[PDB]
């Protein structure tokens, strides 16, 4: 049921790219899904501060 | 009938960029958080010691 291995539990992942505009604000992130692993995407979400 | 019959005879469209400059970006940022806690314990140690004079002054 659970690995034995150093694994993390929560990833965060800063931007690759970003495009701050008049009226929008847009980025882009590589959402690396590491091997043996499966992700659930209901577990994803964007960190916004400003 | 003649002559000159030889040839022949809206709202919104909203654009949004309009006439201003280009942009740029940077990815080195925030560390501003911490002196926002460095300011108000600094602010506080200041009333601290004006304590340790009245502390002192009332002995």
């Amino acid at each position: 049921v659970t690995t034995d291995r150093s694994q993390r539990l929560t990833l965060r992942f800063v931007p690759v790219d970003r495009e701050d505009t008049t009226y929008s604000y847009k980025a882009r992130f590589t959402l690396a899904v590491g091997d043996n692993r499966v992700l659930d995407m209901a577990s994803t979400y964007f960190d916004i501060r400003g | 009938a003649a002559a000159a019959m030889t040839a022949t005879r809206m709202p919104s469209s909203g654009s949004s960029p309009s006439v201003p400059s280009s942009i740029i970006a940077e990815e080195k940022l925030l560390a501003l958080l911490a002196e926002l806690e460095a300011l108000s314990r600094q602010l506080a140690a200041l009333t601290q010691q004006v304590s340790e004079l009245r502390e002192q002054q009332q002995q």
